[PDB]
RNA sequence: AGCGCCGGCCAACUCCGUGCCAGCAGCCGCGGUAAUACGGAGGGCGCGAGCGUUACCCGGAUUCACUGGGCGUAAAGGGCGUGUAGGCGGCCUGGGGCGUCCCAUGUGAAAGACCACGGCUCAACCGUGGGGGAGCGUGGGAUACGCUCAGGCUAGACGG
RNA sequence: CUGGUCCACCCGUGACGCUGAGGCGCGAAAGCGUGGGGAGCAAACCGGAUUAGAUACCCGGGUAGUCCACGCCCUAAACGAUGCGCGCUAGGUCUCUGGGUCUCCUGGGGGCCGAAGCUAACGCGUUAAGCGCGCCGCCUGGGGAGUACGGCCGCAAGGC
C-alpha cells in the first residue's frame, strides 16, 4: 500500500455507489481528522472506532436521500464527488491566495496546514495555507 | 388483521438461486432453502394494507396482475370481488404504456358483444361468422378483466414481480405505485409497497389476496363474508 | 468617411424603420410603408431561415446603421464597453448615446443624425461656449451643447426649434427653446431608448 | 406553451434488393424561456412528421433548470458517450457563449450568460444529451443544505 | 470612391456565353450542350481611403493533454525473469524545522500593461498619481503533511 | 540430484517493502559449426497425372533436416493481441487441490453466467477492460519502412 488517504477515500466512493450503510478501513490520527472534517461538513453520518481481529479500524456511517420514483428509485447521494489532490508522485501545495473555491461555495476543499486539518474556507477565515489533501461536493 | 396466521400456511421459498438484495427479509437457510423473517413480513403488511386502505377511501382503482398457473383462479375471483380490473392470462406488452391503443381493442370487443345477439343480425356469411367469432373469442380470453380499465390506475397489485417484469416495468416508468408478493429471487426496490411472502404456494396467495380485498370491501362500507376457498 | 448612399434600402433589408431621414420617416411615403420587402432582383421570393450568424449579423448591422457609424469606431467602442465595469450591453448603448451628433440629434437641433453630423461639423455647435467640430466628441454628464451665438439667426435651426416646442426631450436630457441650448444630465438607461435591438445578440456577435 | 427550436434534421438510409429507402430523423428543443427544457428526437418517413414526433417527445421529457440571475449555480462536466461537456456561470453581461447545441437548449432554459466548451466527441446528438445530463444534475445551495443539514 | 465576395463552411441570385475546352480551387470539389462553383451582365452582401493576396507566429489543435489524452480489437504493454541507479512507501511517541505555510523588511529601475484624474476642439498621443507583480536576500513564527534523527508496534515482508 | 508453490500451527525477526532506465540470465520452430546417428517422415530435387499452362494442390520416389553432444543464432499471431504490486466493489454455477466443527464453513488455482460500474461498440465484470495509488515500457494520420545511413552484435543467414 502506498496511499493511506486515497485508499480511504475510495473505500468511502466504493462503498456510497451501492449504498452501503457503514465502511471500514485501517485506523490512523491523520484519517480521523479527515473523518472529522467530513462528519462536521455533513457528508457524512458520522464514524467510530472498532476492533477486527484484534486492529484498529474506522466505521464510517454513510448518508443517502431519500427514495426516487420512476425507472431507477436509487436516493441519489450525499457525496457525489471525492477526489484527491496531493499525491505521493507529486505534491500539491497552496498559499492562502492560491486556496481554491470547489463547487461555487457548494463544495469543500481540505487542507493538512501547521494549524492543523480545516477546510478551505476555515483556512482563509485564519489566513493559512498548506498542503490540499482532497476535494468533496 | 393477519395475527400470526401466516405462518400455517406459508413461511418463504426458494432456495440458492436467490437475489441477495432480498437478504433484509431473510431469516435463515435450513433444508436448503431461505425463511422469510415473519416480523419483517407483518411490520412490511401493516405499511402495505395502510395504503391500500387509504387509496381504497378515496375511490381509486387497483389493477390486479397475476398469470403464474397457481393464480389464474385466485386472482380472477378475489379481483371480482371487489369490482375491479385484474389481468389474469397474458399481460400484453404496453398495456400501460400503449393505454390507449390496447383499449381501442375492448371497443371491438363490446362492438361484437351486441352484434352476436339476436335481435338485429345472422345474415353474414358463415365464414366471415367464424372469423367474427375466432376474433371475439381472442378478445374475450385477454380482455376480460382489462375491461372494466376506464383510465390509467393509482396501483398495480402484482402476485409475483419477478415473473411479470414486464408489469412492473411499465407501471415504474408511469409512476403508477406497485403492490407486491414477493419470494427471495425477487428484487425489492422496484417493488414500492412490499410483502415478503411466497408467492409460489396456493394458500399463501390465497390469503394475502383474500385479506386484502376484504380491507378494500371494508373500506367501501360493506362486509361480504365467504370468499372461495379451495383446498 | 461614412456612407453616402441610398437609405430606405437600409430600411428595406433590415425589415424595420430606422429613422435615418426626418420628416418623410413619418410621413405615409416611407418606402417601409409601401414596399417592406428587401431590395434587389429577388427582395420578394419567399425568404429561407437564417442561420445563427445571419441573426446576430443583421442584429449587429442593424445597431450600427442606426447611428451612422463605421465597424473600426463601433468595434473600438464595443471594446472599450467590454473593459469597462458595468453590463457590457447598457455601458456599450451609453457610450453610443453619448457621441455629440447623436446628443444635438436627440435635443432637437436637427431631424437626423446626418443633419446632426453635418451641423456639428460645419461649426454650428458649442460644448460649454468652446466651439466643438468633432462628431466623435464624447459628452460627459453635466456638459452644456448649445448653438452657436452667431449661429441662432439660421433659418433651419430655427425650424428645429420651432418643431420641439412641443416635443419632449427623454429624462436623460433637460433643452431650453428659448435658451436654445442642452443639457446632458446622465447616462441614457437601456430602457429609455426605444431601440429595435437586442445587444445580447451584438454581444455574442463580437464573441465569435 | 412552449417556444420551438429545430436543432438537427438528417436523412438516413437503408438497403434493400431494389435501392436505397430514406427516413428523416429531427433533433428538437422546446422550451418557454423560464426555466422549463426538454428535447425529443423522432424519426419518421416524411420531415414535417419527424418534426412533429420530436416536438410531442420533447413536450414528455422536461428538466426544472435551477436559474439564478440568469446562469447556472455553479459550474459543471458531463460525459455522454466519448463526448463532453463544460459549463460555467458567468457575469450578468457575458451573453451566450456555446456552440449551436448547446446555445439552442440553453437559450430555450431561459440562461442568458454562460460560458460551455465542447470536448471530445462533436456529435450534435449526443451532445444534446450530455446538455441535457448537465442540466439535470445541477444543484443549489438550499438543495445540498437540505441534503447534507 | 474603391476593393473583395455571392455552391457549403459563410452574408449575398438570376440571365446569357461556353461544353472535361476555356478556366476556378483553402478543403469538399466545379466544368463532358439547360453551370446559383468558369467568363460577362443585372442585382446583392461585407468593408471603405482602403480592399484583397503571399510569407511568418499564436489560436481554433484537449492534435505532446501540468491545467487537459491514451495503449484487448482503432496508433500504442517490452518474449520472460533477476536486478543496478533512480522514483515511491505501514501504525504510535518525542526532538530538529530542510521542504511547506504565515508575518515584517530590502529588492523587483524607467518606459510598457491596469485604475483614476488631467492637456492637446475629440481620438491617437502625452502628463501626474496610485496599485499591483513571479522570483530572490534578511529577521521572526507554526509543525498538520513530506524529510530527517531517536524509541517503540506487528496488519506488509521474510523465517521456523 | 534440484527449483518453485500451497495449507495448518500463529512460534521467531521487526517495515527488512514495491517498481525498475542500463547490466546479466533464459528464450518454440527454422537456421549455422564440429563429431555421431539415420527407422519413419520430408524443404530442395526427379518422375506421373491434372490443366490453356501447373515451376502447385493429388500420386511414386528423394537429399538436407527432423534425433544426440557441445558451441552459436535470439526471432514469432514469443497472444489473454490485456506490464507488475497492493487495497476496495452483489452473487450463481462447474472443476482441481488443502484444512476443519467433513450437512456446511474456511484457504489456494482453473472455467462459465451475471450486481454496480465501465466501453465507440463488441464485450469486461473479485482471474476487471470497475474504483484508486506507486513505478516501468510504449503511441501521436496512411504509404515510403522496420527501409536507408551511422553504430553495435553474428561464422553466415541476419538481429538491435
Ligand atoms: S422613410 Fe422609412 S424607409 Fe426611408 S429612411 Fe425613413 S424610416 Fe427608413
Ligand atoms: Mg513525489
Ligand atoms: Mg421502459
Ligand atoms: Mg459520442
Ligand atoms: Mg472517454
Ligand atoms: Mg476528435
Ligand atoms: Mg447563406
Ligand atoms: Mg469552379
Ligand atoms: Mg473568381
Ligand atoms: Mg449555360
Ligand atoms: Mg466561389
Ligand atoms: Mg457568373
Ligand atoms: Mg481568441
Ligand atoms: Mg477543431
Ligand atoms: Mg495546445
Ligand atoms: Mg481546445
Ligand atoms: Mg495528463
Ligand atoms: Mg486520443
Ligand atoms: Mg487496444
Ligand atoms: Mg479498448
Ligand atoms: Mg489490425
Ligand atoms: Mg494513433
Ligand atoms: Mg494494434
Ligand atoms: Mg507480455
Ligand atoms: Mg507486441
Ligand atoms: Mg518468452
Ligand atoms: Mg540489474
Ligand atoms: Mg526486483
Ligand atoms: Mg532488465
Ligand atoms: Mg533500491
Ligand atoms: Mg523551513
Ligand atoms: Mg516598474
Ligand atoms: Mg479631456
Ligand atoms: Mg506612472
Ligand atoms: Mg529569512
Ligand atoms: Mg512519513
Ligand atoms: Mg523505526
Ligand atoms: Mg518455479
Ligand atoms: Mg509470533
Ligand atoms: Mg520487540
Ligand atoms: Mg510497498
Ligand atoms: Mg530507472
Ligand atoms: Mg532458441
Ligand atoms: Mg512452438
Ligand atoms: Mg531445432
Ligand atoms: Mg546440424
Ligand atoms: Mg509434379
Ligand atoms: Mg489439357
Ligand atoms: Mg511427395
Ligand atoms: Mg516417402
Ligand atoms: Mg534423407
Ligand atoms: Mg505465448
Ligand atoms: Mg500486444
Ligand atoms: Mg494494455
Ligand atoms: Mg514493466
Ligand atoms: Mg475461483
Ligand atoms: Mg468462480
Ligand atoms: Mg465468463
Ligand atoms: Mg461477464
Ligand atoms: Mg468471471
Ligand atoms: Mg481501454
Ligand atoms: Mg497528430
Ligand atoms: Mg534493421
Ligand atoms: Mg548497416
Ligand atoms: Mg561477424
Ligand atoms: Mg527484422
Amino acid at each position: 500500500l502506498t496511499d493511506p488517504i486515497a485508499d480511504m477515500l475510495t473505500r468511502i466512493r466504493n462503498a456510497t455507489r451501492v449504498y452501503k450503510e457503514s465502511t471500514d478501513v485501517p485506523a490512523s490520527r491523520f484519517k480521523e481528522e479527515i473523518l472529522r472534517i467530513l462528519a462536521r461538513e455533513g457528508f457524512i453520518k458520522g464514524y467510530e472506532r472498532v476492533d477486527v481481529d484484534g486492529k484498529p479500524y474506522l466505521r464510517v456511517y454513510l448518508k443517502y436521500g431519500p427514495r426516487r420514483q420512476g425507472p431507477d428509485p436509487r436516493p441519489e447521494q450525499v457525496i457525489h464527488h471525492i477526489r484527491r489532490i496531493s499525491k505521493p508522485g507529486r505534491r500539491v501545495y497552496v498559499g492562502v491566495k492560491e486556496i481554491p473555491r470547489v463547487r461555487r461555495g457548494l463544495g469543500i476543499a481540505i487542507l493538512s496546514t501547521s494549524k492543523g486539518v480545516l477546510t478551505d474556507r476555515e483556512a482563509r477565515k485564519l489566513g493559512v495555507g498548506g498542503e490540499l489533501i482532497c476535494e468533496v461536493w | 388483521v393477519k395475527e400470526l396466521l401466516e405462518a400455517g400456511v406459508h413461511f418463504g421459498h426458494e432456495r440458492k438461486r436467490w437475489n441477495p438484495k432480498f437478504a433484509r427479509y431473510i431469516y435463515a437457510e435450513r433444508n436448503g432453502i431461505h425463511i422469510i423473517d415473519l416480523q419483517k413480513t407483518m411490520e412490511e403488511l401493516e405499511r402495505t394494507f395502510r395504503f391500500i386502505e387509504d387509496l381504497a377511501m378515496r375511490g381509486g382503482t387497483i389493477l390486479f396482475v397475476g398469470t403464474k398457473k397457481q393464480a389464474q383462479d385466485i386472482v380472477r375471483m378475489e379481483a371480482e370481488r371487489a369490482g375491479m380490473p385484474y389481468v389474469n392470462q397474458r399481460w400484453l406488452g404496453g398495456m400501460l404504456t400503449n393505454f390507449k391503443t390496447i383499449s381501442q381493442r375492448v371497443h371491438r370487443l363490446e362492438e361484437l358483444e351486441a352484434l352476436f345477439a339476436s335481435p338485429e343480425i345472422e345474415e353474414r356469411p358463415k365464414k366471415e361468422q367464424v372469423r367474427l367469432k375466432h376474433e371475439l373469442e381472442r378478445l374475450q380470453k385477454y380482455l376480460s378483466g382489462f375491461r372494466l380499465l376506464k383510465r390509467l390506475p393509482d396501483a398495480i397489485f402484482v402476485v409475483d414481480p419477478t415473473k411479470e417484469a414486464i408489469a412492473v416495468r411499465e407501471a415504474r416508468k408511469l409512476f403508477i405505485p406497485v403492490i407486491a408478493l414477493a419470494d427471495t429471487d425477487s428484487d425489492p426496490d422496484l417493488v414500492d409497497y412490499i410483502i415478503p411472502g411466497n408467492d409460489d404456494a396456493i394458500r399463501s396467495i390465497q390469503l394475502i389476496l383474500s385479506r386484502a380485498v376484504d380491507l378494500i370491501i371494508q373500506a367501501r362500507g360493506g362486509v361480504v363474508e365467504p370468499s372461495p376457498s379451495y383446498a | 468617411g461614412r456612407y453616402i448612399g441610398p437609405v430606405c434600402r437600409l430600411c428595406r433589408r433590415e425589415g424595420v424603420k430606422l429613422y435615418l431621414k426626418g420628416e418623410r420617416c413619418y410621413s405615409p411615403k416611407c418606402a417601409m410603408e409601401r414596399r417592406p420587402y428587401p431590395p434587389g432582383q429577388h427582395g420578394q421570393k419567399r425568404a429561407r431561415r437564417p442561420s445563427d450568424y445571419a441573426v446576430r449579423l443583421r442584429e449587429k448591422q442593424k445597431l450600427r446603421r442606426i447611428y451612422g457609424i463605421s465597424e473600426r469606431q463601433f468595434r473600438n467602442l464595443f471594446e472599450e464597453a467590454s473593459k469597462k465595469k458595468g453590463v457590457t450591453g447598457s455601458v456599450f448603448l451609453g457610450l453610443l448615446e453619448s457621441r455629440l451628433d447623436n446628443v444635438v440629434y436627440r435635443l432637437g437641433f436637427a431631424v437626423s443624425r446626418r443633419q446632426a453630423r453635418q451641423l456639428v461639423r460645419h461649426g454650428h455647435i458649442t460644448v460649454n461656449g468652446r466651439r466643438v467640430d468633432l462628431p466623435s466628441y464624447r459628452v460627459r454628464p453635466g456638459d452644456e451643447i448649445a448653438v452657436a451665438e452667431k449661429s441662432r439667426n439660421l433659418e433651419l435651426i430655427r425650424q428645429n426649434l420651432e418643431a420641439m416646442k412641443g416635443r419632449k426631450v427623454g429624462p436623460w436630457l433637460s433643452l431650453d427653446v428659448e435658451g436654445m441650448k442642452g443639457k446632458f444630465l446622465r447616462l441614457p438607461d437601456r430602457e429609455d431608448l426605444a431601440l429595435p435591438v437586442n445587444e445580447q445578440l451584438v454581444i455574442e456577435f463580437y464573441s465569435r | 406553451d412552449f417556444e420551438e427550436k429545430m436543432i438537427l434534421i438528417r436523412r438516413t438510409a437503408r438497403m434493400q434488393a431494389g435501392g436505397r429507402r430514406f427516413r428523416f430523423g429531427a433533433l428538437v428543443v422546446v422550451g418557454d424561456r423560464q426555466g422549463r427544457v426538454g428535447l425529443g428526437f423522432g424519426k419518421a418517413p416524411e420531415v414535417p412528421l419527424a418534426v412533429q414526433k420530436a416536438g410531442y417527445y420533447a413536450r414528455r421529457n422536461m428538466v426544472e433548470v435551477p436559474l439564478q440571475n440568469g446562469t447556472i449555480p455553479h459550474e459543471i462536466e458531463v460525459e455522454f458517450g466519448a463526448s463532453k461537456i463544460v459549463l460555467k456561470p458567468a457575469a450578468p453581461g457575458t451573453g451566450v457563449i456555446a456552440g449551436a447545441v448547446p446555445r439552442a437548449i440553453l437559450e430555450l432554459a431561459g440562461v442568458t450568460d454562460i460560458l460551455t466548451k465542447e470536448l471530445g466527441s462533436r456529435n450534435p446528438i449526443n451532445i444534446a444529451y450530455a446538455t441535457m445530463e448537465a442540466l439535470r444534475q445541477l444543484r443549489t445551495k438550499a438543495d445540498v443544505e437540505r441534503l447534507r443539514k
